[PDB]
């Protein structure tokens, strides 16, 4: 398990794989983790699959109610903070979920970082997931505000090989999702092998 | 049912050609001690089916008044219209298994057995709600010691006689008598037909020990 | 496994079945269960295999020594001694669940031995996890002096319903007879379960598979 | 775990959390803000387990607010302070507990400027300096060598300048930059953000 | 499973049922469960098998050997003496029931007790196994002082026949013991 | 589990006249890997070989303990060693310590040195020997290499065939697989030659 | 004590075709180290375009296949249609989540066609996410079927092997030999075998015999 | 806890440790040295419990010595790894085992430069580059990212730079200096100290 | 502790030991045992105390209400059955040893039994209490079928005699019912 | 023993002017039966000093067997000295100290009764070490039941005699039969003086149930 997700310039990148094991036991290679909320919105799967699959279909059911009743786009920060009090109301029932809410705003660009602890957190740059802290670090060399897109691209892509390279957990499909002011746009899905055959020298 | 206090023992059951014979024992033992060594555990219901059960006994009794409360309702609907053996199956599954969701599970081990309408029925309810037919049932250890029996015979000629069901069944408890250690040489035969339902007396078992004269 | 012993009018039919289970996978179709321990007392095993087959081994090795130390036939119940005297040596820590079987001066003795130590002598016993089947068997069909092949038909009734219970084997039940004269030793005795054949050719081609590197060591 | 210092003065307060939010290995944020403006002359700091804090600055942040524009005018600090104890010593007692550590700094035209010293359990305090975490150990020693009622306020973020270089000497988390504020006659008044190179 | 021992003017009388069991299902439907040591002694055991199994073995090595140095046929006082050394150092691994009878040319027919601790104590009647609490209630009522053989034997059939009809593991067939000074009378016997 | 510690994966196949013994490449603590080159197949004289799978700590102590005994024995005595030979030497290690056990599962694969007759066997944790013909398995992953190997295999197989049905065996089911990966080096040996090849196993 | 799950065990096949949806399963039904039965079939036919297979604990696969059979006869009955596949599948998810807290121990595998007359194999978990995958194998078997099914249907790990669109007879002999060959090494598969396959026609059953042991 | 790290070049060993002495709240020692010249060209770091790290040197440090002593010329870098994993075997399974996180660092005359790795399950292993602790995550994806098996030693020294340039800006502990040393054909030759001022 | 009913053809027989004690200390040295519901039915307890007055309690309510409302005399089943229901239904709490006996004028005597269980059945004679086992080991061996008052009466004397010599916690003193269409006859030996 | 499998029963032992009087039961329940109720809890040790203990009986076959050897083996030695009471009460204590120091106590309660040269002795020995004299002993729930009749009368009374110390330890073997569980109605007084130590007979108590005719 292995998200990330930063926010630049030019909109939001957002990574990951579609591998989703069973304890020792892989169980598919093909699992789309970065569940499409809405035309404007993209959420994660960050620990557990029914838990962020069912939470973040209700939240889209809400924001549609949201729009629906006021003929205006809901923010970013307001469904990270329906999001968490949604789900606070299960702590410690045993719930894991570490998701992340993508979108742009009225303010343009927002990304937020909801955990089933309830860190609802503002921030940059975040990668969620057993092999997070890969993504951290290669991550944050390339990392810069004023970067290009097929730099942004590259970066993404570059940091999902990494962490499935090092981590047993991560592998699958690298799915490649870009957030526009308008609305997202998937960018590629590529396969580990390839990337290794076109990076590896 | 945390705890089950006073428990039965293993219960046989086997279809034949137009009929199902079913046989258990009459003990009620607590823990090793045999207390309760004349009882009943088979209730011949209507006229069709007809229930025979293991586990706690008291658990029994209440089935047994919930039963026949209901049977007594529809036979006084005066519509001419009777439960199905597998209707009666289906009922009890769905009274397990709720009562197994509000994790306080009743402890028994069920055998349905009826013939309705040219055909047979033996169906089988679990405590956990694992309920199945079958053309030769057996309970608790019966399922371990008598049913490979029921599974030869049955595989060297699939339907039967009465008298031959009959024979097999005897020689199955006859078994359980000898190496069941909950076990007492007493037992009932319970039958049921297109005749109606009939309760046998409480028949025993003719052993042999002619292997104890060796060393 | 269900293994089985009888006392036939001279001497004994023992029975195995071969499958070794690990955990919940067949890990395998052929499995020795029927041991060796002297020219007239064969040994099943049951439970944990290895157990058996290093002590099987030992106290075949020292009543080879004492037989050969001796000058004459072994006896049965030297084996069942030091079996006994074994396993309750280990206090019941070595899960090894026997049946002991030959024909001494004496005749047929058969022995069961459960692992803390408790043994019997017994016309017919059933041990394994599947023992209640082929104790099913015995107690409807045994009669007292039975002729070979009514005693051979017997064990391979039990060990077959044992195999159509729940963890029998995959196998074509294992016999052995002993004799006053005469031991016999059967593998392949009865194959009941054919394996069907395959439906399609999915075998790979010279080719289908990348290599990254290749060495090549020539030998004499 | 983290830190917050809470000097009082004559006629300010002097109050400096940091800006970490951490999780378990990494340090995921580092421009966190804890620092709660109740109303004009009332900040509120919260520690602890970080979906509770969240919910804590939401029910006392809007119930205050709600007071302000119920009755027209600002509450005391000491009336906050004691709904705040208030609050968790009936959520204590119940299926859901919060497991927070506040401190209050607040502002008065009477009394002037007021610390208060909460834990996660429900103990109010009116207090010179307080603090949470370990950092809180090793600090007030160092605080608690120099400190004058009379001080001044320049005095005091010399003070806190030295508590600080005093905590990146000998403790093992990190904590590189540090938020402060300042409360006055005026109001909440931003200082500039604190942080140090170390070597 | 349930054993019993009684003394009679010339003699003891001994007796027990087979069926030994483990858990709910029955190992063995026969068992020799009262053990020779000496051609004069016997023992019958309860509790665990092979602990019971070993100690008797160990117990007849002793005994004799030292019946063969001393040249004289053993006491049984002697035997009790050596399972209660036996049971009573390994009381922390052993469950044996031991009950000791035999006939004695210098003491006549005696019966000793050694249960589950490593107490011995001599009885005139003993009874033994997890099913003798209930002929344990009445071996106190039938029991009259200076029985006979045969009442001996009828008192004996009669315990062990309502033992192993009202207890679950008791059961099985019924095997006596008759010790004297004539003879050792073994029979087994169902009713 | 503590096999599952670091992971491994054993597989030997049983040819025509000839063997073939296959191993992953990956070494690392539970969730981290660290390296893509530790040894487990070693070679214990001439066309025969042994694969330790499990806990790499006894691996490298139980094969230099093997490699121990195996030379004494070869100095004692000047022939070189037969397969059951070597089974029972493994089996009477491994049950030395039957109370303090090793955590490995030992695979055999070798060659008659008389004859060119296979041979192939797998050991338990505690010293059980299972003699087969088809093929043994051993490691975390089992069930994924059985339900592979009774797909494919055929009695009577030609060396190629061989390598590309263990091959194919291997990749699958190590691609199914989490803990056992990165890479694959197999060995095909037979009477005249050894060769060793390495596949192209996915990185992920 | 009381323990509120026991593992029945069972193995479920599907495969999802060009235009067909083929789900098999074998009808051994077992607990421990005994028998229960050798029929019980674990496919259920829904509607003419859709079969649902249930493994794991059986009275929650009963209980489950009732409660799924009420809400399609409440759609039908208030909706004037009957349901999709993908709408099955999501009503499926949201009750798997509606007993989160105490979860059913069911493995499920709902096969079928979809609107535009294709087959489709919606796989599933104990606890409710879902996703339209081409072949799964759940139960007690599935390691020992999914590396062989990646090998046949996803033509994985070969080279220089093009990609054939998967017949209905060559997908009928690809499930006669995984249930032969994983009925060779497992212990709760075995002694039949109920094979349904949807067409643009109807439900299609068969019935294939195994080994008896 | 902490990591030390071990960078292996083609004709060189790139091996860096702190200086960190820290117990579980305050930093005692900021000077530490886990740097432990075995023989003229073979290194050895220890990280684990703190207790056993000295023993280890010790044992391992003085029996490498005692052999150089008894018979005439250095060992090479691969007996000595192994005799460490021998004597990591034989420790473990007793009523006193021993845990420790090692890696070795040597050079061989034929051999060239070498590097080793252990953990506290006495597992060899030739590396390319080891890891130990939570640097070990975010130093091997960085280290990983960035390496090339002919490349210079500067170009070693400004990825280590760059490396810990990029630890000091996610960690959670201190880590404030990190001393680091070098193999080459001549012998051990200690660099600079490195540290940062961080902000 | 250990208590007893036994009909016979005019009526039915109580009995019970006294001694209700605590752990290993007596609280007390007598007790009313058996407990008065109607004029004409007893109940003899065990177990804990509290649980069987309380429940005994709520049966004279649910009992004398249900038989003024009839204007007849109540059944004797019809008590065993509300014992069966407020056992049956609260039983995880309760620990009871209810027998349940009386005179009645359509059946006669009658004795019911109700275990710590919550079954409920008809004997002919019963055991109840800790120390109910041994007399239960002779009860199926001395009783003979067709008995008169003063046969059950000594029967349950010499019962309740070997009970309370031989059983630990029971013991005190005999208190003994006689219960037949007659009157109620109730009577307390020593000795 | 971790376990104590066959149990005694209270001791009560009391000086009086010129000897030492000790009664105790006889019975060997295990658990709640009465398995043993025939046994015998003193040993009679040579001619001054006197044993009784509670707890486990087959410790107390032990240490009869060992005392029983050391008293033969002084007066085999045969120079006219003699073990005193308290050097045996002495090396009791040092006995179960060493005992319970490996952590396999001796589960007993032991006292040790003795008159020599002029003067009485009456020692404790608890299974934990715990020793001292005293002029009367109670030990298990005699020591919560009859120690307050023992120190109320010596309290109004110092000194006793024979007569008057044997009545007063059977009153309080009366109330022990009435209200301990682990008591029956059989018991044996043995007495020390000068002239030698005497064991009495199985005596009995006459109880009263006056209070039982009343509701």
């Amino acid at each position: 398990t292995t998200t990330l997700a930063f926010k630049f310039r030019h909109g939001v990148i957002v990574a990951a794989d579609s591998r989703a094991t069973a304890g020792a036991y892989i169980a598919s290679q093909t699992v789309k983790k970065v569940i499409e909320i809405n035309p404007y919105l993209l959420g994660t799967m960050a620990g557990g699959a029914a838990d962020c699959s069912f939470w973040e279909r209700l939240l889209a059911r809400q924001c549609r109610i949201y729009e629906l009743r006021n003929k205006e786009r809901i923010s970013v920060a307001a469904a990270s903070k329906l999001l968490a009090n949604m789900v606070y109301q299960y702590k410690g029932m045993g719930l894991s979920m570490g998701t992340m809410i993508c979108g742009w705003d009225k303010r343009g660009p927002g990304l937020y970082y909801v955990d089933s602890e309830g860190n609802r957190i503002s921030g940059a740059t975040f990668s969620v997931g057993s092999g997070s802290v890969y993504a951290y670090g290669v991550m944050d060399r390339g990392y810069s505000y004023d970067l290009e897109v097929e730099q942004a691209y590259d970066l993404a892509r570059r940091a999902i090989y990494q962490a499935t390279y090092r981590d047993a957990y991560s592998g699958g499909a690298v799915n490649l999702y870009h957030v526009r002011e308008d609305g997202w746009i998937r960018v590629s899905s590529d396969n580990v092998a390839d990337l290794h055959e076109k990076y590896s020298g | 049912t945390q705890n089950p206090m006073v428990t039965g023992t293993s219960v046989l059951g086997v279809k034949f050609e137009g009929g199902v014979v079913i046989a258990a024992d009459m003990l009620g033992s607590y823990g090793s001690l045999a207390r309760f060594r004349n009882i009943s555990r088979i209730m011949r219901v209507n006229n069709s089916t007809m229930l025979g059960a293991s586990g706690d006994y008291a658990d029994f009794q209440y089935l047994k008044q919930v039963l026949g409360q209901m049977v007594i309702d529809e036979e006084l609907l005066g519509d001419g219209h009777s439960y199905s053996p597998r209707a009666i199956h289906s009922w009890l599954t769905r009274a397990m298994y709720s009562r197994r969701s509000k994790m306080n599970p009743l402890w028994n081990t069920m055998v349905i057995g009826g013939y309705a309408d040219g055909e047979s029925f033996l169906g089988y309810v679990d405590m956990l709600g694992v309920a199945y037919e079958a053309p030769s049932l057996a309970t608790g250890y019966g399922a371990y010691l008598a049913q490979p029996l029921l599974r030869e015979v049955l595989e060297k000629q699939p339907v039967l006689s009465q008298t031959e069901a009959r024979d097999l069944v005897e020689r199955c408890m006859r078994v359980l008598y000898y190496r069941d250690a909950r076990s007492y040489n007493r037992f009932q035969i319970a039958t049921v037909t297109e005749k109606g339902v009939e309760i046998e007396g409480p028949l025993s078992t003719e052993t042999n020990w002619d292997i104890a004269h060796m060393i | 496994t269900t293994i089985a012993g009888v006392v036939y009018k001279d001497g004994i039919v023992l029975g195995a079945d071969t499958r070794a289970t690990e955990g919940m996978v067949v890990a395998d179709k052929n499995c020795s269960k029927i041991h060796f321990i002297s020219p007239n007392i064969y040994c099943c095993g049951a439970g944990t295999a290895a157990d058996t087959d290093m002590t099987t081994q030992l106290i075949s090795s020292n009543l080879e020594l004492h037989s050969l130390s001796t000058g004459r036939l072994p006896r049965v119940v030297t084996a069942n001694r030091m079996l006994k005297q074994m396993l309750f040596r280990y206090q019941g820590y070595i899960g090894a669940a026997l049946v002991l079987g030959g024909v001494d001066v004496t005749g047929p003795h058969l022995y069961s031995i459960y692992p803390h130590g408790s043994t019997d002598k017994l016309p017919y016993v059933t041990m394994g996890s599947g023992s209640l089947a082929a104790m099913a068997v015995f107690e409807d069909k045994f009669r007292p002096d039975m002729e070979e092949e009514e005693a051979k038909n017997l064990v391979s009734e039990a060990i077959a319903a044992g195999i159509f219970n729940d963890l029998g084997s995959g196998s074509n039940i294992d016999l052995c007879v002993i004799s006053k004269n005469k031991l016999d030793f059967l593998r392949p005795y009865t194959v009941p379960n054919k394996k069907g054949t395959r439906l399609g050719r999915y075998r790979c081609e010279k080719g289908t598979t990348a290599v990254l590197t290749e060495k090549i060591t020539p030998l004499e | 775990m983290e830190y917050l210092i809470g000097i009082q003065g004559p006629d300010y307060v002097l109050v400096a959390s940091d800006r970490v939010a951490a999780s378990n290995i990494v340090q995921m944020k580092d421009d966190h803000d804890k620092m709660f403006k109740m109303s004009e002359k009332i900040l509120l700091l919260c520690v602890g387990e970080a979906g509770d804090t969240v919910q804590f600055a939401e029910y006392i942040q809007k119930n205050v607010q709600l007071y302000k524009m119920r009755n027209g005018y600002e509450l005391s600090p000491t009336a906050a302070a004691n709904f705040t104890r208030r609050n968790l010593a009936d959520c204590l007692r119940s299926r859901t507990p919060y497991h927070v550590n506040l401190l209050l700094a607040g502002y008065d035209e009477h009394e002037g400027p007021a610390l208060y010293y909460m834990d996660y359990l429900a103990a109010l305090a009116k207090a010179p300096f307080a603090a949470h975490g370990y950092g809180a150990f090793l600090t007030l020693s160092i605080l608690d060598r120099y400190y004058t009622p009379t001080i001044s306020r320049e005095r005091a973020v010399e003070l806190l300048r030295k508590c600080l270089e005093e905590l990146q000497k000998r403790f093992i988390l990190n904590l590189p930059t540090f938020s402060v504020r300042i409360i006055d006659k005026n109001g909440i008044h931003d200082l500039d953000n604190i942080s140090f190179p170390k070597q | 499973t349930t054993i019993m021992a009684v003394q009679f003017d010339g003699g003891v009388v001994l007796g027990a049922d087979s069926r030994t069991t483990t858990g709910s299902y029955i190992a063995n439907r026969v068992t020799d469960k009262l053990t020779p040591i000496h051609d004069r002694i016997f023992c019958c055991r309860s509790g665990s098998a092979a602990d019971t199994q070993a100690v008797a073995d160990a117990v007849t090595y002793q005994l004799g050997f030292h019946s063969i140095e001393l040249n004289e046929p053993p006491l049984v006082h002697t035997a009790a003496s050596l399972f209660k050394e036996m049971c009573y150092r390994y009381r922390e691994d052993l469950m044996a029931g031991i009950i000791i009878a035999g006939w004695d040319p210098q003491e006549g027919g005696q019966v000793y007790s050694v249960p589950m601790g490593g107490m011995m104590v001599r009885q005139s009647f003993a009874i033994g196994g997890s099913g003798s609490s209930y002929i344990y209630g009445y071996v106190d009522a039938t029991y009259r002082e200076g029985m006979t053989k045969e009442e001996c034997l009828q008192f004996t059939a009669n315990a062990l026949a309502l033992a192993m009809e009202r207890d679950g593991s008791s059961g099985g067939v019924i095997r006596l013991a008759a010790i004297a000074e004539s003879g050792v009378e073994r029979q087994v016997l169902l009713g | 589990s503590i096999m599952s510690y670091n992971g491994g994966a054993v597989m030997a196949m049983k040819g025509k006249n000839c063997v073939a013994i296959a191993a992953d490449r990956r070494f690392g603590i539970q969730a981290q890997m660290v390296t893509t080159d530790f040894q487990k197949i070693f070679p214990m004289g001439d066309r025969l070989y042994i694969g330790l799978a499990g806990l790499a700590t006894d691996v490298q102590t139980v094969a230099q303990r093997l490699k121990f005994r195996l030379n004494l024995y070869e100095l004692k005595e000047g022939r070189q060693i037969k397969p059951y030979t070597l089974m029972s030497m493994v089996a009477n290690l491994l049950y030395e310590k039957r109370f303090g056990p090793y955590y490995t599962e030992p695979v055999i694969a070798g060659l008659d040195p008389k004859t060119f007759k296979p041979f192939i066997c797998s050991l338990d944790l505690i010293g059980c020997p299972m003699v087969t013909d088809d093929f043994v398995v051993s490691g975390t992953c089992a069930e994924q290499m059985y339900g592979m190997c009774e797909s494919l295999w055929e009695p009577n197989m030609d060396p190629d065939h061989l390598f590309e049905t263990i091959s194919q065996a291997m990749l699958n089911a190590v691609d199914r697989d989490a803990v056992s990966g990165m890479g694959v080096i197999v060995h095909i040996i037979e009477k005249d030659k050894i060769t060793t090849r390495t596949l192209k196993a996915r990185m992920d | 004590r009381f323990s509120p799950y026991v593992f029945n065990g069972g193995t479920i096949l599907a495969i999802a075709g060009e235009d067909f949806a083929i789900v098999a399963s074998d009808t051994r039904l077992s607990e421990g180290f005994s028998i229960h039965t050798r029929d019980s079939p674990k496919c259920y036919k829904l509607t003419d375009k859709t079969v649902i297979g249930c493994s794991g604990f059986h009275g929650d696969c009963l209980t489950l296949t009732k409660i799924i059979e009420a809400r399609l006869k409440m759609y039908k009955h208030s909706n004037n249609k009957a349901m999709t596949t993908g709408a099955i599948a999501a009503m499926l998810s949201t009750i798997l989540y509606s007993r989160r807290f105490f979860p059913y121990y069911v493995y499920n595998i709902i096969g079928g066609l979809d609107e535009e007359g294709k087959g489709a194999v919606y796989s599933f978990d104990p606890v409710g996410s879902y996703q339209r995958d081409s072949f799964k194998a759940g139960g007690s078997a599935s390691a020992m079927l999914q590396p062989l099914l990646d090998n046949q249907v996803g033509f994985k790990n070969m080279q220089n092997v093009e990609h054939v669109p998967l017949s209905l007879d060559r997908a009928m002999r690809l499930v006669k030999d995984v249930f032969i060959s994983a009925a060779e090494r497992d212990v709760y598969t075995g002694d039949a075998l109920r094979i349904c396959i949807v067409t643009k026609e109807g439900i299609r059953e068969e019935t294939v015999s195994l080994r008896k042991d």
